[PDB]
RNA sequence: AACUGGCGAUGCGGGAUGAACCGAACGUAGAGUUAAGGUGCCGGAAUACACGCUCAUCAGACACCACAAAAGGUGUUAGUU
RNA sequence: UUUGCUCCACACAAUAUAGAUGGAUACGAAUAAGGCGUCCUUGUGGCGUCGCUGAACCAUAGCAGGCUAGCAACGGUGCACUUGGCGGAAAGGCCUUGGGUGCUUGCUGGCGAAUUGCAAUGUCAUUUUGCGUGGGGAUAAAUCAUUUGUAUACGACUUAGA
């Protein structure tokens, strides 16, 4: 009743360069402080909401949101990526974002 | 928890500081650095100034100023290290660059905050013991970064001052610690004690 | 006549030190030092821990200062025999820091409604702190 | 090859009181006081009972011993200063040109007239390193008496005072004059 | 490079009708696999005789396991090796409880301190060391010492994240 | 190909630019010393180029050439009014200057 | 001059850079997987872990690939007789 | 040079976010350390104490927080006045008097909710401008064109002019 957050935060890193060339649909996604890769199998599939507030309105609001989920890990500490209806403008690097708890196995 | 991170820079590493500190601002990270005169390197005092003279001769021929440039502020001397440890020239990389502050000493706007340090970049730690190092503003003022003694006095004044603030503090908080040390044996403390305390 | 020395002395070593096995399968069990191997490794055995007559990197085990006596070069019956002389784990139990690990453990042992009771016990406990400190 | 416990084991007499602030010693002798920054050695300093103090290095090294022995030497040098104190006597040499020597005063700076320095109209003047305390050695030509509490109080003074008369310009492996040394001694002689 | 066993490669270089079963000679190889234990077995066999790898036959193999490993020992090591300049023999002394540990430490020492690479090094012998008088090496004598008990100066830790709120102490 | 010789060349390099330089009135880059053991003292004074002439006077440097002699001297002479004191500014003394 | 292999005539992944070098050759695509090649920063990916050497008033940081000797040195380290 | 310009209260529009959404929560010194109690001559003295985690602490119910009663107590809170002191490095902030006000989910009442219908954020920061109300203040300075020469290819410098 004082701390009205109910999701998981996270920070967009980039899209994956294999070494050199970005994969500008397949991201690099910063998790909210997990280096233990073992937790993830429940989390794989949880959604992602990116609020951005443009002054232009859509059919309902000026708060328009691009979404994702958790798929599987990467690297030596278990780093996951997302799924885009609309890919990011190759600009969102270090933007905060929502990650959810549904579709819950529980 | 700190959107802007207040950091003292007393006796630390340099390239091993600034390569992962160079990794830091990429996240949108905003950090203020104080006491930018307090830094050491594994390596002696002698050779290094001379190495700055070795760099110092590099400039473009038909206008001998317009080449590389040469400065005496130890923060920007630190950015000489840091510049090749970043991608400092994009909307992306520059947008990361613009999120950082470094201060020789602690200004009275910044006296009111606490100070933290990094063990990985701490100079005494990554240290095969038996190595020499260098006092930063000493060497800087020895080449001519002359303004050292002003804030050398000022930080004396305010470390004195927050030490007095601390005499108020530690002298006070013991009376707090007595003032609810007397709260011994509440059954709620038995309960929450059995709940994790 | 002073020659007063202040510091530069902390937890000692011995053969027969029950040590805190700071990592590994024990990761916090306790074992007497049976023998020194070298500067890097010593032969140990925690039979109280059940952990065998074995070695560990000295940079991969941490000390206790909690010494006890040990006839060096002895098998596990003599080792746990000396543990029977040394029922001693009561005393790093008497170290609050292990009990602090029990505290953060028991912190990690709350229900949300129990935790709601923790909130309201801050409200009523700390309400009684504010009547221990309302005017007082 | 990393000898497993290295140390210096120094007997303490009873006219002296020190206090080692965790490496930093507060030396007091029957002559006076000394200290030293000893936060460049990383030992545990070791009172036993006002009659010996060790240093302590868990597993000291080879060149660590090559300085760590004479750690004790230089400590005992400090003992002889803080209790007893050195007192050398030096020399002067000319052959033809009678060098006037004087502790002329510049405001307590205690320079030294060196006159007729082999015909030189130029005059030398040597200030006194203070702490080491100097009288003219009376009754003996070409001598003087220094008296300090470090072996470089008096032998660094005698070293660069020796370096006063570095004489050039002639075949000086034949031409031999100058400030030399005679003697090394003690402030309390017989101590 | 990896861990090794205490093998037992027994060979009988091929029987004839004149000589059925030549006499079953073993070697006690210290190898990871029986395979290259046998390849090196043969590699010492042509050193022995006018043989080659098809010219004979290997009886058997036993990784010689240990029914009582719990007795910590000392060790004596003779070495045939080839350096970059001087191919020689050595003797050094290693305290262990198994011989393979002295192999690993041996090649950390020789690969590290004399840059010695294994494919021209042939260890002669380990007569293990038993008594106090059986020791040349002063560093082994440093563990022939008695009751070294001591504090630890300059203890370090690891940061939780990357920080402390504090410049900490190196107390143990 | 080194040229032919070595020789002193022209100019001096602590003076540049040789553009139309700073202003009508010139800058000042160092000052006489304040001593707060002393009373109220000042640093300099300003004048006007009034004229120059040749003026007779002595010379008596011993050992020199015209000891116990006189010369004439091409002098230069300034204009000097008295000037009116009106202002004071404090200067906060910063770690930048 | 006698053998194999590429460019020529052929692109892609490693060598900052590279006709002939390391992997691997070519339909449009997509889901899983790697070579070559690597994981302080740029830099993707471990300031991962283990044992040692070294401190360089001229370390060092490599197939391709882009470099010193004779002679030395109570420098160090360890052994051998 | 619209009673213009420019300050105080508005409301309404416009108005963008390199990236809000419990809390950035202040000595110094030392590292082969001291810290903080504790006591005493106050010393480089006496006892503790402490690591090895901030996992710290604060803060935590209600229409993102609802109305509405009664209990112990006599808080604690804001608000906006009022009192005092301090801050230059960038002080521009810090601390202090008094008044009132709200609450108390610390103890017992009454409520109150739906239908967004099974997901669809289902929308709570300043960003600036305009305007209009109704509270203020102020009553310019430059150029060109003339003139000086020390100033100059020209630009450009420097004088004068009721």
């Amino acid at each position: 009743a004082e701390s009205h957050r109910l999701y998981v935060k996270g920070k967009h890193l980039s899209y994956q360069r294999s070494k050199r060339v970005n994969n500008p649909n397949v991201s690099l996604i910063k998790i909210e402080g997990v280096a233990t890769p073992q937790d993830a199998q429940f989390y794989l599939g949880k959604r992602i909401a990116y609020v951005y507030r443009a002054s232009k309105e859509v059919r309902g609001s000026k708060i328009r949101v691009m979404w994702g989920k958790v798929t599987r890990t990467h690297g030596n500490s278990g780093v996951v990526r997302a799924t885009f209806r609309n890919n990011l403008p190759a600009k969102t690097f270090g933007a905060s974002v929502r990650i959810f708890l549904y579709p819950s196995n529980i | 928890v700190e959107p802007v991170v207040v950091i003292d820079g007393k006796g630390h590493l340099v390239g091993r500081l600034a390569s992962v500190v160079a990794k830091q601002l990429l996240n949108g990270q905003k950090i203020v650095v104080v006491r930018a005169e307090e830094l050491n390197i594994s390596g002696e005092f002698f050779r290094n100034k001379l190495k700055y003279h070795d760099f110092l001769r590099k400039a473009t021929a038909f206008n001998k100023t317009r080449g590389p440039f040469h400065f005496r502020a130890p923060s920007r001397i630190f950015y000489k290290a840091l510049r090749g440890m970043v991608s400092h020239k994009t909307a992306r990389g520059k947008a990361a660059l613009e999120r950082l502050k470094v201060f020789e000493g602690i200004p009275p706007p910044y006296d009111k905050k606490k100070r933290v340090v990094v063990p990985q970049a701490l100079r005494v730690l990554r240290l095969k013991p038996g190595r020499k190092y260098t006092t930063l503003g000493k060497l800087s003022t020895s080449v001519g970064w002359k303004y050292e003694d002003v804030v050398a006095k000022l930080e004396a004044k305010r470390k004195v001052s927050s030490a007095e603030y601390y005499a108020k503090k530690r002298a006070f908080t013991k009376k707090v610690a007595s003032a609810n040390a007397t709260a011994a044996e509440s059954d709620v403390a038995k309960q929450l004690a059995a709940l994790g305390y | 006549t002073d020659s007063i020395v202040k510091a530069s002395n902390w937890r000692l070593v011995e053969v027969g030190r029950v040590v805190l096995i700071k990592k590994g399968q024990s990761a916090g069990k306790l074992a007497a030092i049976v023998e020194i191997i070298d500067q890097k490794k010593v032969l140990i055995d925690g039979p109280k821990a059940g952990v065998p007559r074995q070695a560990i990197n000295l940079g991969q085990v941490v000390l206790t200062p909690l010494t006890f006596a040990l006839p060096r070069g002895a098998r596990t019956a003599t080792v746990s025999k000396k543990w029977a002389a040394a029922a001693v784990c009561e005393k790093w139990a008497a170290s609050s820091w292990a009990k602090k690990i029990a505290q953060r453990e028991r912190r990690a042992a709350l229900t949300d409604f129990e935790r709601f009771q923790v909130m309201v016990l801050r409200k009523q406990k700390r309400y009684t702190v504010k009547k221990a400190l309302a005017k007082a | 090859m990393k000898y497993i416990q290295t140390e210096q084991q120094i007997e303490v007499p009873e006219g002296v009181t020190v206090s080692i602030k965790s490496r930093i010693v507060k030396v007091v002798g029957p002559r006076g006081t000394l200290t030293k920054n000893l936060k460049h050695i990383d030992v545990t300093f070791t009172k036993v009972n006002n009659q010996l103090i060790k240093v302590a290095v868990h597993n000291g090294g080879r060149k660590h011993v090559a300085a760590l022995r004479t750690v004790k030497s230089l400590v005992d040098n400090m003992i002889t200063g803080v209790t007893k104190g050195y007192k050398y006597k030096m020399r002067y040499v000319y052959a033809h040109f009678p060098i006037n020597v004087n502790i002329v005063e510049k405001d307590g700076a205690k320079f030294i007239e060196v006159r007729n320095f082999l015909g030189d109209k130029k005059i030398r003047n040597v200030p006194v390193r203070d702490g080491v305390t100097i009288e003219f050695s009376t009754n003996v030509k070409d001598e003087i008496v220094l008296s300090g509490n470090s072996v470089e109080d008096v032998s660094q003074n005698a070293a660069d005072l020796q370096q006063i008369c570095r004489v050039r310009n002639k075949d000086i492996r034949k031409f031999l004059d100058g400030i030399y040394v005679s003697h090394k001694g003690f402030i309390t002689e017989d101590l | 490079m990896a861990h090794f066993k205490e093998y037992q490669v027994i060979g009988r270089r091929l029987p004839t009708e004149s000589v059925p079963e030549p006499k079953l000679f073993r070697m006690r190889i210290f190898a990871s696999n029986e395979v290259i234990a046998k390849s090196r077995y043969w590699y010492f066999l042509q050193k022995l005789h006018k043989v080659k790898k098809a010219s004979g036959e290997i009886v058997s193999i036993n990784q010689i396991n240990e029914a009582h490993p719990t007795k910590v020992k000392n060790f004596g090591v003779w070495v045939r090796y080839d350096s970059r300049s001087g191919t020689h023999n050595m003797y050094k002394e290693i305290r262990d409880v198994s011989r393979v540990a002295a192999v690993e430490t041996l090649y950390q020492d020789m690969a590290a301190r004399h840059r010695a690479r294994f494919r021209s090094i042939h260890i002669l012998k380990v007569a293990e060391i038993e008594k106090t008088a059986d020791v040349k090496r002063q560093y082994v004598k440093q563990f022939l010492t008695k009751d070294l008990k001591f504090p630890l100066p300059h203890r370090v830790q690891k940061s939780t994240k990357t920080f402390s709120y504090k410049r900490p102490s190196t107390f143990y | 190909s080194h040229r032919k010789y070595e020789a002193p060349r022209h100019g001096h390099l602590g003076f540049l630019p040789r553009k139309r330089a700073a202003s009508i009135r010139a800058r000042v880059k160092a000052f006489p010393k304040d001593d707060r053991s002393k009373p109220v003292a000042l640093t300099s004074f300003l004048g006007y180029k009034a004229g120059m002439t040749t003026i007779v006077r002595d010379l008596d440097r011993p050992g020199s050439k015209f000891h116990k002699r006189e010369v004439v001297e091409a002098v230069t002479v300034v204009d000097t009014p008295p000037v009116v004191v009106v202002g004071v500014v404090g200067y906060v003394e910063t770690p930048r200057g």
